[PDB]
């Protein structure tokens, strides 16, 4: 939940300052690359799978994107396409279709 | 036997394409039912088997004609999806 992620971010900031102190580097200019190097030094793991190795990352990178509750206190959902069960996908499709209608009315670099 | 010869089931070859002449003659015999009649008359088809085959062929023709009618009726609706996306 949001409060949980906020607490995790506070924990991460405090721990980042602690790790900077441990390694003697400046807490202010301590980057994620520095954190990864420090953790790799302090907790050496030879596990082949990089994901199985110790990680001290931002909670944003760690935790998966959790979809927020889709209705308010009154119970009414927020998006008018909520009951489709795929509100975001169908909203995107609806917007694309509207753009196509407007276009029809008026008139090796990427993948 | 008692009729004149070379009038019935006779086709004239055009420019010497006997293959085309034979194809035309075969189409004529098939459409008139002579080929199927000869194939069926090779052995005696007992009356009950004949009746069953005739009924089966009639049902098959009814079904095929109705399915063809449905296909031709719906063929127009093979157009490009007009409301693509929505």
């Amino acid at each position: 939940t949001e409060d949980f992620i906020k607490k995790q971010i506070e924990e991460f900031n405090i721990g980042k300052r602690h790790l900077a102190n441990m390694m003697g580097e400046d807490p202010e200019t301590f980057t994620q690359e520095d954190i990864d190097r420090a953790i790799a030094y302090l907790f050496p793991s030879g596990l082949f799978e990089k994901r199985a190795r110790p990680v001290m990352k931002h909670p944003e990178q760690i935790f998966p994107r959790q979809r927020a509750i889709q209705w308010g206190e009154d119970g009414r959902p927020f998006h008018y396409l909520f009951y489709t069960g795929k509100q975001s996908y169908y909203s995107l499709m609806h917007d694309v279709y509207g753009m196509l209608l407007n276009l029809e009315k008026h008139q090796i670099g990427s993948r | 036997a008692k009729h004149l010869k070379f009038i019935a089931r006779t086709v004239m070859v055009q420019e010497g394409n006997v293959e085309s002449a034979y194809r035309t003659l075969n189409r004529i015999l098939t459409m008139d039912g002579l080929i199927e009649d000869i194939k069926h008359r090779r052995y005696y088809e007992k009356p009950c088997r004949r009746r069953q085959r005739e009924s089966y062929e009639r049902c098959r023709r009814i079904y095929n004609m109705e399915m063809a009618r449905k296909i031709n009726f719906l063929m127009r609706k093979n157009r490009a999806d007009p409301w693509q996306g929505c």
